[PDB]
RNA sequence: AGCACAGUCUUAACGAUGGAUGUCUUGGUUCCUACAGCGAUGAAGGCCGCAGCAAAAUGCGAUACGCAAUGAAAAUUGCAGUGACUGAAUCAUCAGAAUGCUGAAUGUAAACUACACCAAUUCCCUGGGAAUAGUGGUACUCCUACAGAAA
RNA sequence: ACAUCUCCCUAGUGCAGAUCUUGGUGGAAGUAGCAACUAUUCAAAUGAGAACUUUGAAGACUGAAGUGGAGAAGGGUUUCUUGUCAACUGUGAUUGAACAAGAGUUAGCCGCUCCUAAGGGAUAGCUGAAAAGUGUUUAAAGGGGUCCCCGUCUCAAAAGGGAA
RNA sequence: AUACUGACGUGCAAAUCGUUCAUUUCAAUCACGUUUAGGGGCGAAAGACUAAUCGAAAAGCCUAUUAGCUGGUUAUUUUCGA
RNA sequence: UCUUAACCCACUCGUCUUGAAACACGGACCAAGGAGUCUAGCAAAUGUGCAAGUGUAUAUGAUUCUUUAAACAUUUUACGCA
RNA sequence: UGUAGGAGACCGAUAGCAAACAAGUACCGUGAGGGAAAGAUGAAAUAGUACUCAGGAAUGAGCAAUUAAAUAGUACCUGAAA
RNA sequence: GAUGUUAGGAGGGCAAAUCCGCCGAAUUUAAGCAUAUAAUUAAGCGGAAGAAAAGAAAAUAACUAUGAUUCCUUUAGUAACG
């Protein structure tokens, strides 16, 4: 059975490779199923599940080289992109909402709320 | 107790002992141990391992020593290799021990309860 | 009549005006008018009111499988984590 | 009737599918069962 | 080996019958504290699947009752497989995956697995070689920007 | 698991009855009853057991507006083979449309699928707080030719029309 | 579906069965598709019909509507008592 | 104690009702559930505390912080009623 | 209201959320909709009724046999009344 | 003002306890009933948030005056309406 840090090693070309003749054993699995004559039928969970360990370092490695890909500026998929709230996706800045007009700022600048004491 | 987060109503104890996740379940299989190594340690209690050497306590098979056989972690039973008994036909198991009816002499050390063992002292 | 009322009227009661419906799932779709009763279909809005409590809580979100929202929670209280792995060993 | 469409079709034989009875290997370790005059699928 | 009228009624003993009472209780209940929105980045709802042996709930989505990662961490068994002197077997956490068909549902549709049109498209290898009719895009309203048309 | 009469707070606190509510159960009673549709018999086989399973021989009936063939709706594995007898099959039962295990429905040419009708839903608009009511009704929207010419869309017949 | 006010009337049946009778090339019958929905429809008109439901359907809610009226209204002893 | 006897007495209970043993009504039988309550505001009575006052309201305070969701306190001169 | 807690001079399986359970399920209604019944063996079934005899087969019985206990035998606690 | 599958973006939908908008009744009460009441409530169609809404004077007073909003205690079952 596979180990997930072995595979991560491996070239896309020989993973996908692996993962194909994986798939003509577990079809043949399935016909020997079929068949159902002196079935060595428990084998399929584990090749079923290295299949899937398999697809999913595979997927993980083709991933990252996209994001690598689009890595600077704007413009990345929004499959990609940042999942977190519509409203907060819709919404000004913090930045933005943060920031206050010229006036108001000299007038922040003029009473400072200071710390004191009581003699 | 004094701690007002907790609770101590005994609904909720209990189905957190019944619905318990193995983990929780393994916590619980633990025995108090062997005078001399509970000296030697000076510590009260072990969770059991498979291979283990226990003395039992409890029931009618107290006083009976030997090497624990299987767990079983989920319904709480320990089997203990001079513990038979033959079933309603005539074939023999082992008779479930509850795992606070046991005192546990030798244990089975590897790395990791070594480890633990060393965070205990 | 013979085939008058009652007994005369359950024998010629054959072709179903209401099939399953695919918004709504319940059987409330009436083939001749094409509308759902329940839950609407083909309007946009979902059809409901308030009268029948009973109805309101046996279509309550918490009666499939909330896919998302069952991912969400758990998700909230971690946050923080955000895009990322505990570091490796 | 004799006639019908894919959706139909499909639904019946999960309804075959889902009647059979319980295994008896889990058991070891209930049934709904549909008897077809009795109880109509009523789709 | 004899003796008992039968039935009806009543009584006691001993039972059938029935599920009351009592005893429980991983459930309800109310109040109080606390945080508190999800959605075209495709929700809820609904279907259709998915277990080696697998029907219903639960769980999950063609990688389908677990994947990766972490923390625990040696067992797991109904049968049968599997693993251990620590990224496997078991749990919990779960921040990276995946994410069926739909459904506002948005290509035109709808007791349809019906039907358009425009892009042909995907993968491997470091600038080249292989595959597949497959895969996408194309709703309505709006806004900011641009375009060549008009008066 | 149980009490508190030592004292006292608290209560969803005392049943024969409501044509009470819910659940069980009698007497009625081995009784009412198992009354449409001409008739079954003999011998055998099966099986623990046969008036009502199977086979054969007789007798008969339905009498082509059929208990016959095909089909629609509707049902939905009821089909079919192999088992089979707990319940059911208002009598019996080895029977079975019951129950368990499997198997079975293959289309260029047969239908749907295509077209429009009686019709339905929308666009353009316009009304209506919205919900909705309408449907060319103050249109700068779809198709064909080589810049011109046509010109609301869409679903609606398994017995109309229709390629084999 | 006229009559036998036949059989039935704890049904074979919430209108059946028998016998009788009327209708049969048209103001014909039947299907399928279609339309109009509750003080609303539809009615060769009977207050008919509108899913065993009709001189105002069915569903849910307002609602535990209201009632000078009906029924029921639970242990004991003792006292005064209409 | 139970059991027949025999003598004497003894009319279906509940019910509304002037009057029920009624030819008045409800009751086949048994079990369990099943009906004057709670809140608001008012009154008299009685208990209880204080008195020309009374009631700490909202609220603040604390070595109050398993119990403690009450108990305790009223600034190192509001309001009801009289 | 959703989720997470902590609670209780609350209810204790005909009660209490319709729902202590494979319940918003079965089942019923053309449909809008309506909507149940339904917990308890034992300490341990890794103690679940072995074996024998008579039985076509159900089953019964045992000088046989588990358990402390089987008139505890899985529609298994206690087991009232009719 | 058109046209664009032009480039970047948005709205749509679900859920509803508390919150906000419209639209909007009757049972009921008066021992009847028509005004009043129920009630600016129930249903209906819409919009939000973790709270919202309201909010910085076209305010109250007639005092020795106060001085955005909310909320509690209160005025007060009072002025008043019928």
């Amino acid at each position: 059975n596979v180990k997930a840090y072995e595979l991560r090693t491996l070239k896309k070309k020989e993973l996908l490779d692996k993962l194909d003749e994986l798939k003509k054993e577990l079809s043949g699995l399935r016909i020997s199923k079929a068949l159902g004559n002196s079935a060595k039928n428990s084998k399929i969970h584990g090749v079923r599940k290295n299949v899937a360990r398999v697809l999913t370092v595979y997927n993980q490695k083709r991933k990252m080289e996209l994001r690598q890909l689009y890595k600077n500026k704007k413009f990345k998929p929004y499959n990609l992109r940042k999942k977190l709230t519509k409203n907060k996706r819709l919404q000004l800045s913090p930045k933005q909402k943060a920031a206050m007009t010229l006036r108001q700022k000299k007038k922040v600048q003029n009473f400072p709320q200071r710390k004191y004491l009581v003699v | 107790k004094f701690n007002k987060q907790k609770s101590s109503s005994r609904r909720k104890m209990r189905k957190a002992h019944f619905t318990a996740p193995a983990g929780l379940r393994r916590k619980i299989m633990s025995s108090k141990l062997s005078k001399e190594l509970r000296l030697k340690y000076k510590t009260r209690s072990l969770p059991v391992r498979k291979d283990d050497e226990v003395l039992i306590c409890r029931g009618h098979n107290h006083g009976r020593e030997g090497k624990v056989v299987k767990i079983n972690r989920k319904r709480y039973k320990i089997y203990v290799e001079r513990v038979t008994r033959e079933k309603v036909n005539g074939e023999s198991t082992f008779i479930g021990i509850h795992p606070s009816n046991v005192v546990l002499t030798k244990l089975k050390v590897d790395k990791n309860r070594k480890k633990i063992l060393d965070r205990k002292a | 009549g013979k085939a008058g009322k009652g007994t005369g009227s359950f024998g010629k009661r054959n072709g179903k005006t209401h099939f399953l419906c695919l918004r709504c799932g319940k059987r409330s779709y009436h083939l001749q008018k094409k509308k759902c009763a329940s839950c609407g279909y083909p309007s946009a809005k979902k059809r409901r009111f308030n009268w029948s409590v009973k109805a309101k809580r046996r279509n309550t979100t918490g009666t499939g499988r909330c896919r998302y929202i069952k991912t969400l929670r758990r998700k909230l209280k971690n946050k923080f984590t955000e895009g990322s792995t505990p570091k490796p060993k | 009737g004799s006639i019908k469409r894919f959706r139909l079709k499909q639904r019946l034989g999960k309804c075959r599918r889902q009647n059979r009875p319980v295994p008896h290997w889990y058991r070891l370790k209930n049934t709904k069962r549909r008897h077809w005059r009795r109880t109509k699928l009523g789709l």
